[PDB]
RNA sequence: GGAAGCUGGAAGACGGAAUCGUUAUUAAGCGCCAGGUAGUCCUGGACACUGAAUCC
RNA sequence: UUUUUUUUUUUUUUU
RNA sequence: CGUAGCUGUAGAUGAAUGCUAAUUAUAGAGUAU
RNA sequence: UUUUUUUUUU
């Protein structure tokens, strides 16, 4: 039912391609905190994706014999979020967003979840006798940790089932089998 | 070794299987075993002339039941083993003090035991 | 000799060792033997645990033919060679008729001569005759002394197929 | 005896209660268990020492000359139990990922030896004679761009 | 005889030659070849003795044996024909080089005796001085380090005739 | 000997037998290390340790007594648990002292053991423990497997027969000899069956009684936060360290050893020697309890079903004088296991019942009181059978429990027929009068 | 692959995929 | 144009003379791919393992 | 691990 | 991953790999001996 | 540089 969907969790990742630009990002997504209606604020959890980096190469004045090369190197910054428990979405949707900065693109990745049978049992226990015969943390997200640990197996049986199907299908020449025509 | 027409296509290259000729298969039959009331049978592989590997012990004719599996010789055994080299003069000289050091270099194998002592002075 | 006794070595005469195995030393052993630069010393062999429980088996075999006692072959598996250096030399020395071949792969990767039949099994001329020559090299005055039985006389084929198997091929 | 009292009392509970488990004073000196960590060349290793006298595992329960088939590789990440001594009293076990054949071999020398110094503070001066501590941070060098096919390989 | 040969398509090995406690014994591990070392006149020779594959049933003890273990069963015999005969057992009157014993150099740029030498990839240097201990003393404690170390190590090292 | 210069091979023709026939505990060893105190004087930098330590324990040995604990509650605290143990078997207006010191000894002994866990053992120190706690029938299911290690280690070391005795005077007045090496090898049978028969079980194994559990897989649960989080540029971080600390995710694990299995199987095959030796009867009741493994021994080797076959063989050729006595515990291990000798074992250990309860007065109760003492704690040496009866007040209170369980080893069996139903009947009516005048209270009630 | 370097590595890369090609010459 | 089966008696054991240079994870060997927008090199770019010696 | 295995190692990652 | 260790063959006087009646793959087209 | 199996051998 659509009614009984809830975002489990929100994936937020960030790609800069200047160190001054991602560091803007950080502050302006913390100002955005500490000011919703609930006492604890969503505190994501962060979660860096290491920094890409490309340089083709070119031969160098032209004329020459290729005794001299001149490189151009294009580093790239990356950085991921994490969200458990997102109740407030207006809160946390546009918070993300109004934290960029300069040319720094994002891309969110929602995840709902949908209730079965609402287990309802164990009524009044029976009885007879004989017959004579708080402590949240400044800096730490207010979810169970119960609930992150059955959310978080989750997402690394994902990863794995696609990358062995992505490499299945990964040939040159797509269309052409053994021995077809 | 032998080659014959005997192949079915390309498992054998033109090759006649050991267990395809007489004497060989005369002593490749286990389960026979019952048959022997006089005696029974023994075999034993510890050689690397050929990889184990898994070495499936319910298709061949013996059971779970009766395979002897040893282990690695203790470190009891070990200290026997050099002493009964120097009585016969193998060795040149293996003071006491490294005797525990090659017990951890050729983790006791008889195998790597004899020959890096063979290599070497030993000790 | 008993439980108290592991991991020991037993002297062997260099003489008497060569009639107990005429064919040759158990396994390696005879690189081993090579090293000792002494011609008259002794050969020794280490008693694992792994005999201990073996020897015993034999022991109760014997005196039950005089369903307790096993009637059935072992393996070794994993030093497991080794114990027949041991095993096969006390056995000879109490009467038992032991059919010794360490090497039974020398009739399968040497120089030899196959005739195909219409059983399907290739024959060694060759090789045949190694297999006795060799038994009763020790074995002897205990085979001609054995009687031998009248209903096995002589319904096996060239090759040593069974006449029921063998006749199957011309259906 | 009033002075192992102030020692003695202060180990257990408190700061570390860790450090518990001792073999005597003179002889061992050595704790129960301990871990080191050691990088060599493009590798790492995880080695941690247990008491108990049983043989050497490195991963996928296999043996210790399979992966060093070499005598003087074997030596080498051997080097240090022979001079503290403990050549049959404490285990070994080498996990790395990565590297080559020598290479990993360098990564558990250094491993293992922070690892004794961790489990008995004066068992570490004895060390330095034969430069375990000591390691290699410096790689290979980059391949300069040009005519030379290698580092410094000239041409015609 | 004295020729280093280094085959192109091979394993590089950090000891390619292993130093055995007998003094004239040595193993090669390149060509698992057994020699032994003696100075004869005055140049080190070597008698390489054969490993490969290639009889009688009784016994696998010498003949045609084609097993590890020949080489060193014929090289225990050997010895003690040189000694027992006494034919060539004489000092190595033979010198090394300019700088005493191989792998010892003077320094340039003062007086320094160092003393190079490799141990599981790594290397030492400074050594000992020479203007503090004279040309004598400092001399005789260069050479004790690089035989102290080889007997460790069991590192080999080919004596070369210049 | 042989005309070459040899021993006769004829003489290694059959495998040599066991002993371990004697067995005493630790009170009269006490009285007779007092009494030779004046001879066992008699008897380099290490000579003076060797000295100083060795005699400092025979004059303390006979830290202040067994009082002052708490305070001192290292060789300290094995030697003390020599004295709480030592105090407590002496027992095998009046009922108030007494009370008073044995609770004392209980409350101290389980004390130290905290203390002694906490601390590894040494080979010199762990077989002294575990000798104690035999004597003393009090056994841990926790510190057991821990002290079992040392025992393996050390009897296989290299050093086993040429190393002298242990510097404990423990030793000094022992019928064995050659250190660790010979004294392991003449231990009582009685004791070799508790390594064989070793519970290695841990306390979340409840799968079998109590119910469903999920057991966790996953103790550290590390998760970042906004104050610990590393900055975008951690190409510098690297520069302002001393040493490399970050590195990739490189972790070993702990792998199991024979934890003890390596040393029990060589137990196991002294039991087998001692069969065909004719001895007593209570001697041979450590062979089935061996023989009745189920966690130790598997089934790796073809030697149990022929131990035991051996085994029944001579239970079944014996007179019923020595048999009737020894009838619960041999019939509780022999129930265990099925073989092919089986029916023909049983049918004579049940004739035998039909004599031994008609003599005992069962269908005068001082018969039948001091019958049931001898099979409960008498015989028993350390066993604990069905519902934990294990080695009275005014009548069937004791005796109960020991032929409730008796019926239920014979109905056991999964060869042939349990019984007769005629059989039933006679015992059930025999439990059944018995049970009625069980005095109809106090926490000695059948659970 | 003009090379012996590069053209065997073509065919010990098969024999490691579970075919067997002929090695000996190139 | 690339590779492969079969077949195979293409031209080579000459010269210890001489010219191109390496500041040690240098030198010497061996193995892998990224781009060149279908295939298409023994050169160039780029990574990893074994890794000795000298008076520089 | 005495009913356990049946074995060579790479150039990003368990944040 | 390659020279592995290990281990069978001939401890090669004879291991040079180009020439071609003939097919494998990309491409709209690379064909004739 | 290459392993057995769906059953018809006293």
């Amino acid at each position: 039912a659509l009614s009984a969907y809830s975002l489990r969790s929100l994936i937020v990742t960030y790609n800069s391609r200047n160190r001054s630009s991602m560091n803007a990002t950080i502050e302006n997504l913390k100002n955005a905190l500490r000011w919703t209606s609930p006492s604890e604020s969503s505190s994501p959890s962060s979660a860096p994706s290491s920094a890409p980096s490309s340089a083709p190469s070119s031969s160098w004045s032209p004329f020459k014999y290729k005794y001299a090369l001149r490189h151009y190197v294009f580093e790239d910054h990356r950085y991921a979020f994490a969200f458990y428990d997102v109740n407030s979405v207006q809160e946390v949707v546009s918070a993300a967003l109004g934290a960029m900065a300069g040319e720094t693109c994002c891309s969110c990745r929602f995840s709902w979840r949908f209730a079965g049978r609402p287990p309802v049992s164990l009524p009044t226990p029976p009885r007879l006798v004989p017959s004579s015969r708080a402590t949240v943390l400044r800096g730490h997200c207010p979810t169970d940790k119960e609930f992150i640990r059955r959310a978080l197996e989750e997402e690394q049986a994902v990863e794995r089932i696609r990358k062995k199907l992505d490499k299945k299908q990964l040939q040159w020449f797509p269309g052409k089998t053994p021995w077809a025509p | 070794e032998y080659v014959s027409m005997r192949y079915e296509g390309t498992r054998f290259n033109g090759h006649i299987p050991a267990f395809h000729l007489s004497t060989p298969r005369l002593l490749s039959r286990f389960d026979d075993a019952q048959q022997f009331q006089r005696g029974l049978k023994i075999c034993a592989t510890s050689w690397r002339r050929s990889n184990r590997r898994d070495y499936r012990p319910d298709l061949l004719g013996v059971r779970q039941e009766e395979i002897r599996t040893v282990r690695n010789f203790s470190p009891l055994e070990f200290a026997n083993f050099v002493a009964y080299y120097h009585k016969k003069k193998i060795l040149h000289e293996f003071p006491r003090e490294k005797l525990d050091y090659f017990y951890m270099l050729s983790g006791g194998n008889g195998f790597q035991a004899r020959r890096l002592l063979a290599s070497l002075y030993g000790g | 000799v008993g439980v108290e006794d592991v991991g020991r070595f037993r002297l062997f005469d260099r003489h008497r060792l060569v009639e107990l195995l005429p064919e040759g030393l158990a396994g390696e052993l005879s690189r081993d033997v090579e090293m000792i630069p002494s011609a008259t010393s002794p050969i020794g062999v280490m008693l694992r645990k792994a005999t201990l429980e073996l020897q015993m088996q034999l022991e109760l075999f014997a005196r039950v033919h005089a369903l307790a006692a096993v009637q059935r072959g072992f393996l070794l598996d994993g030093g497991k060679s080794c114990v027949l250096n041991y095993l096969i030399p006390w056995a000879r020395e109490n009467n038992w008729l032991v059919v010794y071949e360490p090497l039974p792969s020398r009739y399968a990767r040497e120089i030899g001569d196959i005739k195909r039949s219409s059983a399907g099994v290739y024959i060694q001329s060759s090789f045949s005759q190694e297999f006795l020559e060799r038994l009763g090299r020790f074995n002897r005055r205990l085979l001609e002394e054995l009687p031998v039985a009248r209903r096995c006389y002589g319904q096996a084929a060239l090759d040593g197929v069974h006449r029921l198997y063998a006749e199957r091929s011309y259906h | 005896s009033s002075d192992s009292a102030l020692i003695s009392g202060a180990i257990v509970r408190a700061f570390n209660p860790e450090r518990m488990k001792v073999f005597m004073h003179n002889g061992c000196e050595w704790l129960w268990q301990a871990e080191g960590t050691g990088t060599r060349k493009r590798a790492a290793a995880h080695v941690i020492i247990r008491r108990g006298t049983g043989q050497v595992r490195v991963n996928n329960d296999e043996d210790l000359y399979v992966r060093w088939p070499f005598y003087y590789n074997r030596m080498d990440v051997l080097q240090p139990f022979f001079l503290t001594g403990t050549a049959g009293i404490y285990d070994l076990f080498i996990h790395v990922r990565g590297g080559g054949s020598s290479g990993q071999a360098g990564a558990v020398r250094l491993a293992v030896g922070r690892a004794l110094v961790s489990a008995c503070p004066a068992c570490a001066r004895l060390l330095e004679e034969d430069m375990v501590l000591y390691e290699d941070t410096r790689q290979r060098m980059p391949k300069m761009p040009g005519r030379m096919k290698a580092r410094k390989m000239r041409t015609w | 005889r004295q020729e280093f040969f280094w085959p192109e398509k091979a394993r590089r090995t950090r000891v390619p030659l292993y130093q055995n406690s007998r003094p004239n014994l040595v193993y090669d591990q390149r060509f698992r070849r057994f020699m032994c070392m003696w100075y004869a006149n005055g140049v080190q020779v070597f008698r390489p003795f054969s490993c490969r594959g290639r009889l009688p049933d009784g016994l696998g003890i010498g003949r045609g044996s084609g097993t590890w273990e020949r080489a060193r069963a014929k090289a225990v015999v050997l010895l003690k024909q040189l000694q027992r005969q006494g034919h060539l057992d004489r000092l190595a009157k033979p010198d090394v080089t300019r700088s005493g014993v191989r792998g010892v150099y003077f320094d340039t740029e003062e007086k320094l005796w160092v003393a190079t030498w490799n141990e599981h990839g790594l290397r030492r240097f400074k050594a000992f001085p020479t203007m503090e201990m004279g040309f004598d003393a400092a001399y005789q404690a260069a050479v004790a380090v690089r035989r102290q170390k080889l007997r460790e190590n069991y590192i080999f090292s080919m004596q070369r005739n210049r | 000997l042989l005309d070459t210069g040899e021993i006769v091979p004829g003489a290694f023709a059959s495998v040599k037998k066991v002993g371990d026939f004697p067995l005493l505990p630790l009170s009269l060893l006490l009285s007779r290390l007092k009494e030779r105190r004046q001879e066992l004087l008699r008897d380099f930098a290490r000579e003076e340790e060797r000295i100083q330590r060795k005699i400092k324990i025979l004059e303390l040995l006979a830290s202040q007594g067994a009082i002052g604990d708490a305070k001192r509650i290292h060789a300290d605290a094995v030697n003390l648990l020599l004295l709480l143990a030592a105090e407590a078997e002496t027992l095998a207006e009046e009922r108030q002292l007494w009370r008073l010191k044995c609770e004392g000894n209980e409350e101290k002994w389980n004390l130290c053991i905290s203390r002694l866990k906490e601390l590894a053992l040494d080979h010199e120190d762990s077989f002294l423990v575990f000798y104690a706690m035999c004597s003393t029938n009090r056994f841990d299911a926790v510190l057991l497997p821990a002290l079992l290690e040392r025992l393996e280690a050390s009897f296989f070391s290299s050093q086993a027969l040429s190393k002298p005795l242990f510097h404990p005077i423990f030793e000094v007045w022992d019928p064995p000899c050659e250190s660790f090496a010979a004294l392991i090898n003449v231990l009582p049978l009685s004791a070799k069956a508790v390594v064989v028969t070793a519970d290695r079980r841990s306390e979340r194994e409840r799968r079998e009684n109590e119910g469903w559990l999920a057991p966790p897989e996953a103790p550290p649960l590390v998760l970042p936060n906004w104050q610990t989080m590393h900055p975008v540029d951690m190409e510098a971080w690297e520069k302002k360290q001393r040493r490399v600390v970050r590195t990739r995710h490189v972790k070993a694990k702990i792998i199991r050893q024979a934890d003890g299995r390596k040393l029990a199987a060589t137990m196991a095959l002294h039991g087998r020697q001692a069969i065909h030796r004719d001895a007593a009867v209570s001697s041979l009741v450590s062979v089935a309890a061996m023989c009745a493994s189920n966690s130790q021994r598997a089934l790796r080797g073809e030697l149990l079903p022929e131990t035991l076959n051996l085994l029944a063989a001579e239970l079944l050729g014996r007179s019923a004088d020595a048999l009737s006595p020894h009838l619960l515990s041999l019939s509780f291990l022999l129930s265990q296991s099925s073989v092919s000798l089986t029916e023909r074992l049983f049918l004579h250990l049940e004739a035998v019942l039909r004599g031994w309860l008609e003599e005992n007065g069962f269908v005068a109760s001082e018969k039948r009181r001091k019958a049931s003492e001898e099979q409960l704690r008498n015989l028993p040496p350390g066993l604990n059978v069905f519902g934990l009866v294990q080695s009275d007040t005014e009548s069937a209170l004791w005796e109960s429990r020991v032929l409730a369980a008796l019926l239920s080893s014979f109905l056991r069996v999964d060869d042939y027929r349990p019984s007769l139903d005629f059989v039933l009947l006679l015992s059930d009516a025999l439990r059944n009068s018995l049970r009625r005048t069980a005095v109809l209270h106090e926490k000695d009630v059948l659970s | 692959c003009m090379n012996k370097k590069n053209r065997l590595a073509l065919r010990k890369r098969r024999r490691r995929m579970g075919e067997r090609v002929s090695l000996r010459y190139r």
